[PDB]
RNA sequence: CGAUGUCGGCUCAUCACAUCCUGGGGCUGAAGUAGGUCCCAAGGGUAUGGCUGUUCGCCAUUUAAAGUGGUACGCGAGCUG
RNA sequence: UCCUCCUAAAGAGUAACGGAGGAGCACGAAGGUUGGCUAAUCCUGGUCGGACAUCAGGAGGUUAGUGCAAUGGCAUAAGCC
RNA sequence: CCGACUUACCAACCCGAUGCAAACUGCGAAUACCGGAGAAUGUUAUCACGGGAGACACACGGCGGGUGCUAACGUCCGUCGUGAAGAGGGAAACAACCCAGACCGCCAGCUAAGGUCCCAAAGUCAUGGUUAAGUGGGAAACGAUGUGGGAAGGCCCAGACAGCCAGGAUGUUGGCUUAGAAGCAGCCAUCAUUUAAAGAAAGCGUAAUAGCUCACUGGUCGAGUCGGCCUGCGCGGAAGA
């Protein structure tokens, strides 16, 4: 099972996202079901070395936020135009 | 030499080349060549690159050209003054922005596709890179 | 000794070296492959 | 290839000691394929392919299969060495063929020190069940 | 533009190297002489005549070689028209 | 000389020997009012009749039409009797 | 007549996916513009009339564009700033670039741009790394075991990686073009022993093999090793009077 550790976005916006991307991180959103959407921060290298597997977009993901387990699945992703990097990932709670 | 068969108007303005691209991900074949720089591609550079990659792969497999020259670049004659109207259309140019994929290829080994696209990059003016298709 | 800008390896017996800040290419079995930047 | 294959060939060598017997040394520092068709054609003269010269005397390879079978052969480990197990005919003539073959144009043969049946040493022996 | 005088030619030169020769070297499909290509190197030298007002260019005959260009397409308070 | 779009940077306006087109008319009905109606195209079937005249249906929904060049509008129709 | 077919070709409508448009919008900002109310501030800074002019040759820089070569200290439009009509400090010199708007005098002090080794006034200031090219102190496509890093990956103390040694295997004059293609020329076919392995050879070498080799394959050997990636800074390319 692909396990990831995440943070919580205290500040949003273009500036916050660019700071996260320059600090070897990137924002992501988790939504679905009936609960409130959650804005998380993820490490860049630890997810770039994981998404290269085809199982990453088919299997389940176990995300750890505030010391609890959340079962999500990859739903959408935005990639850098001309670089092998990531900018945002949308997960569905499932 | 790619060229539209008809157009509403013969001469267009210059405009700009600001912003990123839309066709970033490979959607037709398996491997692709993606621009990193920003410039212009004529109807001759693309033809030369296509011929080079065709010779590299020995006409095997299938290739796709996702760009097309639709901007009628014009040039005035030599030794003429300024004004007196607009020049005559000479060649066609496709605007290229970073992230745009120029060529795609399928049914070819990756180790041969890399050199087939390197040959095309060596003739194209802008800098490019080799990419592969990915699952969403 | 062909002097150009792009220097690389042509055969398997070529060794790229740097002497006095200048890049040189020498092959142990083909004098034609001797290149200089 | 990794652990699975090294260990595989080794354990395969161990199974050949479970039903093996007399053995001998051989070290062709300058061998020829021509001699391949002498001792191994001799293998064909005995029965078949089963006989393994398995020249792989790395102290952590062939000697690695030693602690489970015939630990006295551990001292045979050093230098180039190829163990020669048997199966048909207990104490067969495969042993003497190394000594005779070495004198039969083969440069060298690990000084024909032999292996283990009486737990002994370099000894030319015609004293085999014939 | 209440004037910076203009093409060519004669005399007079000077600087540069992407060098014509001389100098040194690498490769050669360089057996040798004679060659082809490339690198360094400006110290020196780098033609006389017929045609044309001509630079350029054609031809004759030499030369180790008969260089490329800049100097207000060098130089008329130096000459020529 | 006058009219339509872009350049004209989401109020108006805004130039070039800029890029694309038009006008120097017409109508006593092509005006007003009242009353009524909605096509272009395609498919199927039918005599001359053919890809396309006329006639029946069906799909389609302004992709037609505006007296004229273009733009903005027109179903309560500004379109058609 | 009617046609039965496939076929080195092209392709309408529709459907699925990918793009482009100043004269294309089923979408649609930020700015800007009109009007109203409200607190604060601005020497009424607003408007109307009358007297008097001057001017209608602008340039540069930023942003938004057309024509040019997405050339010009080039030309044509919108906005702002400066010069014109603005002195002073800075960019070595410099009308338009940055800071900043000179009532006058003072041998008083505080700052901005910009700087603190000398010319020339101020840190040879402290901690932390980078550079070895005078990069700094002119430039590209492209090329390179230049180094300073980050994240991974392969192989690896049953021995990796180099070296250091043995062998790299029966035909096969190959199915062949046969001049000869012998393991290395175009078809091919690519078995099969022996194996510890080895393509019925990857190359030089050839008439072609041999040969010399390459994967290999054993033996030796005693800790890493190999290649991609993401980058900081640096080198070549780099020729003028
Ligand atoms: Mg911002
Ligand atoms: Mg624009
Ligand atoms: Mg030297
Ligand atoms: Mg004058
Ligand atoms: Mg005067
Ligand atoms: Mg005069
Ligand atoms: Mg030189
Ligand atoms: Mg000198
Ligand atoms: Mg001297
Ligand atoms: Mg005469
Ligand atoms: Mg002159
Ligand atoms: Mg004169
Ligand atoms: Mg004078
Ligand atoms: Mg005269
Ligand atoms: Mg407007
Ligand atoms: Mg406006
Ligand atoms: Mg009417
Ligand atoms: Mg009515
Ligand atoms: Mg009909
Ligand atoms: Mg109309
Ligand atoms: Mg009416
Ligand atoms: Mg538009
Ligand atoms: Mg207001
Ligand atoms: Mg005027
Ligand atoms: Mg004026
Ligand atoms: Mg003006
Ligand atoms: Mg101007
Ligand atoms: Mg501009
Ligand atoms: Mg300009
Ligand atoms: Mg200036
Ligand atoms: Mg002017
Ligand atoms: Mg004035
Ligand atoms: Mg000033
Ligand atoms: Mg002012
Ligand atoms: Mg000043
Ligand atoms: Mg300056
Ligand atoms: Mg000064
Ligand atoms: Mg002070
Ligand atoms: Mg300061
Ligand atoms: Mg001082
Ligand atoms: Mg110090
Ligand atoms: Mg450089
Ligand atoms: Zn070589």
């Amino acid at each position: 099972m692909f396990t990831i550790n995440a943070e919580v976005r205290k500040e949003q916006g273009k500036g916050a996202s660019r700071r996260l991307r320059a600090a070897n991180k990137f924002p992501a959103i988790i939504y679905g079901g009936k609960e409130a959407p959650l804005a998380i921060e993820l490490d860049h290298d630890k997810v770039m070395n994981m998404q290269a597997k085809a199982e990453f977009y088919s299997e389940v993901l176990t995300i750890v936020v505030d010391g609890k387990e959340i079962k999500v699945k990859a739903q959408d992703v935005q990639r850098h135009p001309y670089k092998p990097k990531l900018q945002h990932i949308d997960f569905v709670r499932a | 030499m790619l060229q539209p068969k008809r157009t509403k108007f013969r001469k267009m303005h210059k405009g700009r080349n600001r912003g990123l691209a839309q066709g970033t991900d490979v959607s037709f074949g398996s491997f692709g060549l993606k621009a990193v720089g920003r410039g212009r591609l004529t109807a001759r550079q693309i033809e030369a690159a296509r011929r080079a990659m065709t010779r590299a792969v020995k006409r095997q497999g299938k290739i796709w050209i996702r760009v097309f020259p639709d901007k009628p670049i014009t040039e005035k004659p030599l030794a003429v003054r300024m004004g007196k109207g607009k020049g005559n259309v000479e060649y066609w140019v496709a605007l290229i922005q970073p992230g745009k994929v120029l060529y795609e290829m399928d049914g070819v080994p990756e180790e041969l596709a890399r050199e087939a696209f390197k040959l095309a990059a060596a003739k194209l003016p802008i800098k490019t890179t080799f990419v592969t298709k990915t699952v969403m | 000794m062909k002097v150009r800008a792009s220097v690389k390896k042509l055969c398997r017996n070529c060794k790229i070296v740097k002497r006095d800040g200048v890049i040189r290419v020498i092959c142990s079995a083909e004098p034609k492959h001797k290149q200089r930047q | 290839a990794l652990n699975l294959q090294d260990k595989q060939a080794i354990v395969a060598e161990v199974s050949e000691v479970a039903k093996g017997a007399l053995s001998a040394v051989v070290a062709d520092s300058r061998g020829v394929t021509v001699d391949k068709m002498t001792e191994l054609r001799k293998a064909g003269r005995e029965a078949g392919v089963y006989m393994r010269v398995v020249r792989n005397t790395l102290l952590r390879r062939a000697v690695e299969g030693t602690p489970f079978e015939c630990l006295k052969d551990a001292f045979v480990g050093p230098t180039l060495i190829a163990y020669s197990m048997e199966h048909p005919g207990a104490a067969a003539r495969l042993f003497k063929e190394f000594a005779k073959a070495n004198a039969k144009f083969e440069v060298k043969a690990a000084a024909f020190e032999g292996e283990l049946i009486p737990a002994s040493q370099i000894d030319r022996l015609a004293t085999l069940p014939t």
